[PDB]
DNA sequence: TAATTCCCCCCCTTCGGTGCTTTGCACCGAAGGGGGGGA
């Protein structure tokens, strides 16, 4: 329906393309020739100054590439929530990305979505490609085929007003309160609507708490260990005062020795463990700020994260535990938390966060694309210095 | 003759109008020679005469051909490069020979007039006038606009290059057996083919080229073995790099050293174990590219080394694909490695080296994992696969290291193998604390105005000790502190910190670094037999 | 003098950004300079 226009003042993608391996470069060659064949991409030269990279994935259990491309900075350069998807028992993605190659680009717009396709050994210069027909992966690509998407699954809808069904980019999320058995089946009934007109579980979602250590006796490192811990926890719960426990640590004595807790103390410990014990309160959801996400490794195949839009103010901390490379592959792991935080943070408030990566940049360029298995990327920058002693989570 | 291919669409950037700049004198043996070169091609009708209906000018000179008697016409067109729209370039790197595969028959091409035959956009023709001198004087000059692609221009190389890729698709098309490698108008040709079909092959894709208004002339067109291509010489076999001659001489200068590094930056891709990080020091503080610079006695020993390294005649092998990629790393101290990539025992693909320093401090490992990154990505682009690694590292080195390490790393299939230097790291942090040992509470503190500080600790036992500083900053002090903790103590010590920048420096275990102080505190680490640090708020 | 353009690599230097609290010190990342190679 007419794009039309980009953001004012701005200019468009100008970004490069890193190189690829043999058989995703084959894979791309395969998938582009039948593209063009069909009047999907047309051939460009170079007089046109714009480029996005692109780069393909193999989907799970279907032996079968997709080729995806780095709509990222397009997006931001690109000019114009049910919050009952999160109280769901079973919800499902389903693809429909395919729908959009029917829809053809505005003639003026067409120029920005262009990208280059290299070849191995440098044996040939690359080849140019842009699209005629709506792209998967921008964010007004969706927000066109929305007036024609509201008439689509209408047939389905208006006869069980209790699914829930939402969309973000090229993904489905359809939501409904059955058995596994049943809910499998209306999905399959759903897809059947799907092709003849042309599994999460939200509810086991938790939040991580903050634990004080328990023990019989307390040595001055044991003491020293927990001070540093409640005074960075009083700045996420205001009225710690955490002045008794530093009054047994004054002078100078062995860091084995131990230190018998006063009654007073007693006291101050248990109320600032019931202060610790209950949600935070005065954080809310501004629709309009962004949301950051941070990850740290725990180590032995256990990351933690934390989801906020206000330092100090969380609105979400998580654990993930790994199940694929078991304590063989970090970056499989990393590739894997981040995709299942998106997905989650895209079911609640409905903005992809930013991610502040705990990798260095070079091997993440490098092998984030192996394991990479959905069709967004969220924008993410990363760390350098070692964040904290990184045992508040 | 030119080329009937269509014409690349370009265009002026919005508000500017175009150049006017005036030539400057040029000498009389250019000056004939420039005549000459234009008659000719307003003869073929490369060029046309303008008149006082243009008023935009380019300066124009002229350079020497490689090695011919030639010459080569170029026009300074800065100015219309800044007034010109942006393009994409379409060359994204060069073919490498130990990419290429075993091949019956071989054959290398040449265009002629590579530019001069490909037509240039009708608008944008006005903007390339130019002017040549009367020889010393007598007539105000003869203008001349182009009509094909200009050498000078920005776009000419990208139209240049989707202009032979247009034209070669056809002819690749129908004949997929024949390897062709092309970059810009050179082309190599590949086939299994009997050399008597061979030729005949080569004569139609000649008729082609010569079709489309490319001429392949005799002169450049090779047809015996080795052959010339990219700067390598290609035997039926093996290949090698074309000789490399390195300056002799008694006194040098800035230019020469960073020429000598160049060219040995060049001849470090075949020939194995090139280092010149002793020669490339001497470039740090230096000014003018003209000063004498007096060699040390660590560069001599680098060059003579690197002079006997290339005394010996060192080929490549070309790659097969039924086999396996193994490339091999080797540690040669100062943050140095060199790696060598084959398939064969002795039998080197290629060789490389690594040398970057990156960050204030680092330790062995990460270094490691930087190289075993850089020969990852070398190694796909050129043969699209990352090879088999042979590492000299523990096993049980790297599980204890990237297991504690916070950050996320990993290295791909690799297997361990025993050559002197190996990898390791020099010294381990208690877990816990030493029961038994002195536990040293430390501190230090500065004043921002006078730039004046002090550092000093005390122990349970009793003892102090308190030392003024100077000249100091107040995240030295800290660290200052920490090494008078570490110089008075016994084997086992405790220390008690109150900042996170020294603790965060020294948790991550580094070996180097360019800061003293760090590399005192590292030898004093190392000396220990039994460390444990903690933190505490202020 | 002496004059040009595009691409790949290496090595050294400046300045901007960030962000921890230390409001400017310390660390990192891009762009620019020099050199090699190709056409
Ligand atoms: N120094 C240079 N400046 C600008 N363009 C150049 C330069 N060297 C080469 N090129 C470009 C323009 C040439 O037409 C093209 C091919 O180079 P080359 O084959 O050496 O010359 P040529 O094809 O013009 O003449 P020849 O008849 O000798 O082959 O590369
Ligand atoms: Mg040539
Ligand atoms: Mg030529």
């Amino acid at each position: 329906t007419v794009p039309v226009k980009l953001k004012p003042g701005m200019d468009g993608p100008k970004v490069k393309q890193w190189p690829l391996t043999e058989e995703k470069i084959k894979a791309l060659v395969e998938i582009c020739t039948e593209m063009e064949k069909e009047g999907k991409i047309s051939k460009i030269g170079p007089e046109n100054p714009y480029n996005t990279p692109v780069f393909a994935i193999k989907k799970k259990d279907s032996t079968k590439w997709r080729k995806l491309v780095d709509f990222r900075e397009l997006n931001k350069r690109t000019q114009d929530h049910p919050a009952g998807l999160k109280k769901k028992k079973s919800v499902t993605v389903l693809d429909v990305g395919d729908a959009y190659f029917s829809v053809p680009l505005d003639e003026d717009f067409r120029k920005y979505t262009a990208f280059t396709i290299p070849s191995i050994n440098n044996e040939t210069p690359g080849i140019r490609y842009q699209y005629n027909v709506l792209p998967q992966g921008w964010k007004g690509s969706p927000a066109i085929f929305q007036s024609s998407m509201t008439k689509i699954l209408e047939p389905f809808k208006k006869q069980n007003p209790d699914i829930v069904i939402y969309q973000y980019m090229d993904d489905l999320y359809v939501g409904s309160d059955l058995e596994i058995g049943q809910h499998r089946t209306k999905i399959e009934e759903l897809r059947q609507h799907l092709l003849r007109w042309g599994e999460l579980h939200p509810d086991k979602w938790t939040v991580q708490p903050i634990v004080l250590p328990e023990k019989d006796s307390w040595t001055v490192n044991d003491i020293q260990k927990l001070v540093g811990k409640l005074n960075w926890a009083s700045q996420i719960y205001p009225g710690i005062k955490v002045r008794q426990l530093c009054k047994l640590l004054r002078g100078t004595k062995a860091l084995t020795e131990v230190i018998p807790l006063t009654e007073e103390a007693e006291l101050e410990l248990a109320e600032n463990r019931e202060i610790l014990k209950e949600p935070v309160h005065g954080v809310y959801y501004d629709p309009s700020k962004d949301l950051i996400a941070e990850i740290q490794k725990q180590g032995q195949g256990q990351w933690t994260y934390q989801i906020y839009q206000e330092p100090f103010k969380n609105l979400k901390t998580g654990k993930y535990a790994r199940m694929r490379g078991a304590h063989t592959n970090d970056v499989k792991q990393l590739t894997e938390a981040v995709q299942k935080i998106t997905t989650e943070s895209i079911v609640i408030w409905g903005k992809t966060p930013k991610f502040k990566l705990p990798i260095q940049k070079e091997t993440w360029e490098t092998w984030w694309t192996e394991y990479w298995q959905a069709t967004w990327i969220p924008e993410w920058e990363f760390v350098n210095t070692p964040p904290l002693v990184k045992l508040w989570y | 003759p030119i080329s009937p291919i269509e014409t690349v669409p370009v265009k002026l950037k919005p508000g500017m109008d175009g150049p006017k700049v005036k030539q400057w004198p040029l000498t009389e043996e250019k000056i004939k020679a420039l005549v000459e070169i234009c008659t000719e091609m307003e003869k073929e009708g490369k060029i046309s005469k303008i008149g006082p209906e243009n008023p935009y000018n380019t300066p124009v000179f002229a350079i020497k051909k490689k090695d011919s008697t030639k010459w080569r016409k170029l026009v300074d067109f800065r100015e219309l490069n800044k007034r010109t729209q942006d393009f994409w370039e379409v060359q994204l790197g060069i073919p490498h020979p130990a990419g290429l595969k075993k091949k019956k028959s071989v054959t290398v091409l040449d265009v002629g007039d590579a530019y001069f035959s490909v037509p240039l956009d009708e608008d944008f023709r006005k903007y390339t006038a130019f002017t040549i001198p009367s020889i010393n004087n007598e007539t105000p000059g003869i203008r001349y606009q182009y009509n094909v692609l200009p050498q000078g221009w920005k776009g000419s190389p990208a139209i240049f290059q989707s202009s032979m890729t247009k034209i070669l698709e056809p002819f690749k098309k129908q004949n997929p057996d024949i390897v062709i490698y092309q970059y810009m108008d050179d082309l190599y040709v590949g086939s299994d083919l009997e050399i008597g079909q061979h030729r005949t092959k080569i004569e139609e894709l000649r008729q082609h080229l010569l079709r489309w208004g490319l001429t392949t002339p005799d002169k450049k067109h090779q047809k015996e073995p080795p052959f010339l291509w990219m700067g390598y010489e290609l035997h039926p076999d093996k290949w090698t790099v074309q000789p490399i001659v390195l300056p002799e001489k008694d006194s040098w200068t800035v230019n020469d050293i960073c020429k000598l590094v160049g060219k040995l930056n060049w001849a470090s891709q075949i020939y194995p174990g090139i280092k010149v990080r002793q020669l490339s020091k001497l470039l740090r503080g230096t000014k003018a590219l003209t000063e004498v610079i007096p060699l040390t006695e660590e560069a001599e020993l680098e060059l003579a080394e690197n002079r006997e390294i290339l005394k010996e005649p060192v080929h490549g092998v070309y790659y097969d694909p039924s086999k396996d990629l193994i490339a091999e790393i080797q540690k040669q101290g100062q943050g140095q490695w060199t790696y060598q990539i084959y398939q064969e025992p002795f039998k080197n693909l290629k060789t490389g080296k690594y040398a970057r320093m990156r960050g204030a401090h680092t330790n062995d490992v990460k270094q490691l994992t930087e190289a075993v990154q850089k020969i990852t990505t070398e190694s796909i682009v050129i043969w699209g696969k990352t090879p088999k690694f042979k590492l000299p590292i523990q096993k049980e080195t790297w599980e204890t290291w990237w297991t504690e390490y916070w950050q996320a790393t990993w290295i791909p299939e690799w297997e361990f193998v025993n050559t002197p230097p190996l990898v390791k790291l020099w010294y381990q942090l208690e877990k816990e604390p030493i029961v038994g040992a002195e536990t040293f509470y430390v501190d230090g503190a500065a004043n921002r105005e006078t730039k004046l500080g002090k550092a000093g600790y005390v122990t349970n036992k009793g003892r102090q000790k308190v030392v003024p500083l100077t000249n100091t900053t107040n995240q030295k002090t800290e660290l200052q502190a920490i090494y008078l903790a570490l110089q008075d103590s016994g084997l086992e010590v405790n220390i008690v910190t109150n900042s996170q920048y020294a603790l965060g420096i020294i948790q991550a275990q580094p070996d180097k670094s360019e800061s003293e102080l760090v590399n005192q505190i590292i030898e004093q680490l190392i000396k220990k037999e039994k460390v444990y640090l903690a933190w505490v708020p202020a």
